[PDB]
C-alpha cells in the first residue's frame, strides 16, 4: 500500500519540476537566439550603411 | 511568608500547565516527523 503513494507523490514533484525545468532551459536558448541573428542583421544593415557611405564619398 | 507562598504557589502551578503542555505539543511533533520520515 503506502510505498506506491510515496513513490507517485516523489514523481508527481519530478514532473512538476521536469516540464518547467526544460521549458527554462528553452526560454534561455531562445533568448540568446534572438540576440544572435539580431547581431547578423545588425551586420548587414552596417555594412548597408558603410557602403552608402563609400558611394556618397 | 503568605506573599512568598501564594506567589510561587500561582508561578508554579501555571508553569507547572504550561511546560506540560509543550511536553505534550512537542511529542506529538516527534510523532508526526518519525512518520514522515518515511515519505
Amino acid at each position: 500500500s503506502q510505498s506506491q503513494g510515496i513513490q507517485q507523490l516523489l514523481q508527481a514533484e519530478k514532473r512538476a519540476a521536469e516540464k518547467v525545468s526544460e521549458a527554462r532551459k528553452r526560454k534561455n536558448r531562445r533568448l540568446k537566439q534572438a540576440k544572435e541573428e539580431a547581431q547578423a542583421e545588425i551586420e548587414q544593415y552596417r555594412l548597408q550603411r558603410e557602403k552608402e557611405f563609400k558611394a556618397k564619398e | 511568608n503568605f506573599e512568598k507562598i501564594e506567589n510561587e504557589l500561582k508561578e508554579i502551578n501555571t508553569n507547572q500547565e504550561a511546560l506540560k503542555r509543550n511536553f505534550l505539543e512537542l511529542t506529538e511533533l516527534k510523532f508526526i516527523l518519525r512518520k514522515t520520515q518515511q515519505f
